[PDB]
């Protein structure tokens, strides 16, 4: 008995673990060098700057007099960008493999490895959804990470009062946005996200317990006038008497 | 004609389900879905037709 | 967009999105969505949702995008990058016919043409992925919201889900994982 | 033509004071086409 | 039974919170509403419809209805009095039993 | 026994990353001595977190501040002598040849 | 022809789009041998020839004339799927238009769709699943992006990406194949010799130009000891590289099928 509640708790602790992760993956940078030449990348995967680390020692391998390469600089970009973006990926099987290893030592969580089998081009954050996710507002990014209290605070400011080295999910995503306990249950998981919001408060992040309560008691309403039409219908009573003509 | 009198009767489905009733959203699309098949499968088999006429059967 | 100007350019797009991205705009049965009425119900089956979109996100990882720079600074410095799913780089190329005039662009005039390049591209790799996700997943809204007493956590059981998702929150909690 | 291009535009105005959630959505759309955006010079 | 009592208030009250949700899950406001959108196989075109009583959103929450084709909030007049035709054919039947 | 020591790990990754982003924030521009950024490095190494130090050894090798000992220094850190600690209590149940097994995982 | 063509270009007719050579050899290459769709995902799965040609090879200006059947098929198996998908098209729409019981539709929801078992697992094996699996070895993601060189600045370069996505596409088919036919067991005898020999293919190609893109490497001799870099190059990261670990040497469930 009770292993649905057991197995789904530690399926949640998988989710809030690869969440947690993720917000700590997309809100960093992702630096890969091949000849002087800093490709800064965040955690989507999208170029921040292609900087040149001391130009003074670095102009005359490109030769800067002679005419520009074009093939050795092109070369050392594609090479940094292809170092720094698999640093993304072995930072996302490190967050997977701290997901498990903080699971299968309760609830043994193997099976959650084969009943998954997630790699880094399936684990988040997915380089191909990056545009919605950076290039949106702070606001925005208030309101895609499940801070209610918090977008609502910043939306009153808009009413009444009227080669970049940070990555845009540095500003919204803190310190404090890796904590599992901050995590809302609308967003542990983004497969079921529009469905799980209404188990969540209208105004904050939390789970409200009177609308949770209030959706059982009107299937237990329903399901106890299915049982006694059902026990009506299998298994009638004794007749009442009358007076035949 | 077997198809006029029995659209006519309701104002043939298959026997374990029922009808939706008109004006519905999913009747409409799907009542759209089969007109424009309807219309596709008449002007494939007369396309395939003019195939077989200019082969010279 | 004026149809006058999608007029002139409606050749030159779709022979280049029929030989560069024809795996883009192929219809694919598992991600293509025919009917916006019924896309929910009779196209996305709610068990088979869940491996569309994973054959949704492993197909963009593999594809390819394309986007090129012209350099705003008098230099006639164009680069092409091709560029994956996952954001890396697969061909970084400069083109210097186009300027004669040259010995006047730096090494950091030319990495700036390269970081156009590059953001060019994965903008039109996030622009040609919400497109070959996006109908599959404003259908996946549609069976989730209005289907909530179809799942395992609506109705009578989302008393159980909303439990087991605080009985998981105080196991990280007793431990430092969540305190810290 | 010119009579219902601003009877579109006097009635988009009137949806974006009442949401001041979509006055925030208009900044995000500006910003996100100067990014998207051929640049033509 | 102190604890859940009467609501009329939903999940999505009023046009300001379901933009809230809108972008919540998952959705970009200039890419995801740039996509066409597909009837029977065939694009809508431009807004041109004939003889098309559909209505005309790109939004596929529009079109929500019952599973008995339904749709007693939000409906047609036409059509509002016969999802409630329905129920009140059904209901008759179920109670008359 | 296995909980207070997953417990006390975590206390002080988290101590650590807190240091790293005190060190990348309120020291945007003004350069930090090179020893400071060392035991950052040899410190963020040895708990497991091999990315965020290596940027920090890219600078102290192109600033040529590290010498002979400093190498060898991170090159032991990269070991993650404190990572193997919660292995050995937690994960491996105290098998030392299971802690080399189980550190080839991360 | 196209002076008789160019005077009447309105009368749409059936359509060649092409020269009067051009088409001759360009029917010479479909009737003689088969296209080549190997690095496509859905038109490769769903490859399948309704008709064929064999005892028959005529000029094809004039075997037109002589077997119009033949040069006929093409047109003829488009109006074939063009039949199929308004019948698929057809079915779809009885489900809309038709509906269960209310008692049938209040069955299905005691019982639930649960994410564990209730639903279709998401890591079941298609197409682009194997071309993700077998692009994430490092050793492949290195001569995809960095080992060989650009397709787009040489011609040799994309002599040499066209044959890495040939092989790919050899080596993820075949386990796509191997997954369909897995419920019995005679052809699955069959479909692991074609792994392996699709595996083989592409562990030759690698470990050719693994010792090429080394030894050459070692001609250039760049000295940037110098400049105190990262020590970051195309040989210092090809020889951080662990060794190659061969697809033939590895089982399925190390190529991507679930354990």
């Amino acid at each position: 008995s009770f292993r649905y509640t057991n197995n789904l708790i530690g399926a949640l602790k998988h989710r809030l673990l690869l969440e947690s992760s993720y917000r700590e993956i997309a809100s960093r940078k992702f630096i890969g060098n091949c000849r002087g030449v800093e490709v800064v990348c965040s955690g989507y995967g999208t170029v921040l700057a292609v900087q040149l680390t001391d130009k003074a020692v670095w102009e005359s391998f490109y030769r800067k007099t002679g005419s520009l390469d074009l093939d050795k600089l092109a070369e050392s970009i594609k090479t940094a960008l292809w170092d720094a973006t698999r640093k993304i990926r072995s930072a996302k099987e490190a967050a997977l493999h701290r997901s498990l290893s903080h699971n299968t030592r309760m609830r043994a969580s193997a099976d959650l490895k084969h009943w998954y089998e997630e790699d880094a081009n399936t684990l988040r954050p997915l380089a191909f959804e990056a545009l919605k996710h950076e290039a949106a507002t702070p606001w925005m990014q208030l309101v895609q990470h499940g801070k209610k209290e918090e977008a609502a605070a910043l939306l009153k400011e808009f009413e009444q009062k009227g080669n970049r080295e940070q990555p845009p999910l540095a500003s919204t995503l803190k310190a404090e946005d890796s904590n599992p306990a901050t995590i809302p249950i609308g967003s542990v998981h983004p497969l079921f996200t529009p469905a799980l919001v209404q188990i969540e408060e209208a105004g904050g992040g939390s789970v409200s317990n009177e609308a949770v309560c209030r959706a059982q008691l009107w299937e237990l309403s329903r399901d106890e006038q299915l049982f006694w039409e059902r026990v009506e219908l299998i298994r009638k009573g004794q007749v009442a008497s009358i007076g035949s003509s | 004609d077997a198809r006029a009198v029995a659209e006519k009767k309701f104002n043939a489905p298959p026997p374990g389900m029922f009808l939706r009733p008109a004006h519905s959203f999913r009747r409409l699309a799907g009542e759209l879905k089969r007109r424009r098949a309807q219309s596709i499968l008449d002007e494939v088999a007369r396309a395939q037709g003019m195939l077989d006429l200019f082969e010279r059967q | 967009a004026d149809e006058s100007e999608w007029a002139t350019a409606r050749r030159s797009v779709l022979d280049h999105a029929m030989q560069h991205e024809r795996e883009w705009w192929f219809p694919n049965e598992m991600l293509d969505v025919k009917d916006v009425v019924t896309g929910s119900t009779n196209g996305l089956t709610p068990q088979m949702y869940p491996a569309a979109v994973r054959y949704g996100v492993e197909l963009c990882t593999v594809l390819t995008a394309e986007g090129k720079f012209v350099d705003e600074r008098g230099s006639g410095l164009s680069a092409r990058c091709v560029v994956n799913g996952t954001g890396a780089a697969e061909s970084v190329v400069f083109d210097t016919a186009n300027c004669n005039g040259t010995n006047t662009t730096s090494v950091e005039d030319a990495l700036r043409v390269a970081h156009g390049a590059l953001r060019s591209a994965q903008d039109r790799h996030n622009t040609l992925a919400a497109f070959r996700l996006g109908p599959l997943s404003k259908q996946s809204q549609v069976l989730l919201f209005c289907g909530v007493n179809a799942y395992e956590f609506g109705g009578k059981y989302a008393r159980t889900y909303a439990y087991a998702f605080e009985k998981a929150k105080k196991e990280l909690e007793a431990t430092a994982a969540s305190g810290f | 033509r010119n009579e219902i291009v601003e009877a579109k535009k006097k009635q988009v105005e009137e949806v974006v004071r009442t949401v001041p959630s979509l006055a925030h959505l208009h900044q995000y759309a500006t910003s996100l086409y100067s990014r998207i955006e051929e640049r033509v010079a | 039974e102190r604890r859940a009592l009467w609501a009329e208030v939903g999940p999505i009250s009023d046009v300001g919170s379901a933009v809230t949700a809108w972008i919540r899950f998952g959705n970009d406001p200039v890419l995801h509403t740039a996509v066409p959108t597909m009837l029977g196989g065939k694009f809508r075109n431009q807004q041109r419809e004939k003889e098309s009583l559909l209505p005309n959103s790109s939004s596929p929450f529009a079109y929500v209805e019952d599973y008995m084709g339904t749709n007693l909030v939000f409906g047609s007049p036409v059509h509002a009095k016969e999802s409630a035709a329905v129920w009140a054919t059904y209901f008759e039947r179920r109670y008359a039993s | 026994e296995r909980e207070a020591h997953m417990r006390s790990f975590n206390i002080s990754r988290a101590s650590v990353l807190q240091r790293l982003e005190q060190l990348s924030g309120d020291r945007k521009q003004e350069s930090l001595p090179p020893h400071v950024r060392l035991d950052l490095a040899v410190r963020l190494a040895q708990h497991g977190l091999y990315q965020q130090a290596t940027p920090i050894v890219d600078e102290l090798h192109h600033q040529k501040a590290l010498h002979a000992g400093h190498y060898a220094l991170l090159i032991n850190a990269l070991a993650c002598p404190r990572l193997g600690q919660r292995i050995l209590h937690c994960d491996a149940q105290c098998d030392p040849a299971l802690t080399y097994k189980l550190l080839g995982d991360e | 022809a196209e002076k008789r063509g160019h005077l009447l270009p309105s009368l749409p007719r059936n359509t060649a789009t092409s020269i009067d050579a051009r088409a001759q050899d360009i029917r010479r290459l479909q009737q003689k041998h088969h296209r080549d769709d190997i690095v496509s995902f859905q038109k490769l799965l769903r490859s399948t020839h309704a008709e064929d040609s064999p005892s028959a090879f005529s000029s094809y200006s004039d075997w037109s004339y002589f077997n119009p059947r033949a040069v006929r098929a093409e047109e003829r198996d488009r109006l074939t799927r063009k039949a199929v998908e308004a019948l698929k098209l057809y079915d779809s729409a009885t489900n809309d238009i038709y509906r269960h019981s209310f008692e049938d539709v209040q069955a299905c929801h005691t019982q639930r769709v649960t994410e564990r078992d209730r639903t279709m697992p998401p890591y079941l094996p298609t197409l682009p699943h194997f071309v993700a699996i077998i692009k994430k070895d490092p050793h492949i993601s290195f001569l995809l992006h960095i080992g060989l060189p650009d397709r787009n600045s040489s011609e040799e370069g994309s002599a040499k990406h066209k044959e890495l996505e040939k092989r790919i596409y050899y080596l993820a088919r075949a386990l796509y194949h191997t997954a369909l036919e897995y419920h019995n067991e005679t052809v699955r005898r069959v479909n692991r010799q074609k792994v392996n020999v699709a595996a083989s293919l592409l562990d030759n190609f690698v470990e050719q130009e693994w010792t090429t893109i080394l030894r050459d490497k070692h001609d250039v001799t760049d000295v940037t000891k110098t400049l105190n870099d990262t020590q970051n190059d195309k040989k210092q990261l090809a020889r951080r590289l662990g060794r190659y670990m061969l697809f033939a040497n590895r089982s399925l469930d190390d190529t991507g099928f679930p354990t």
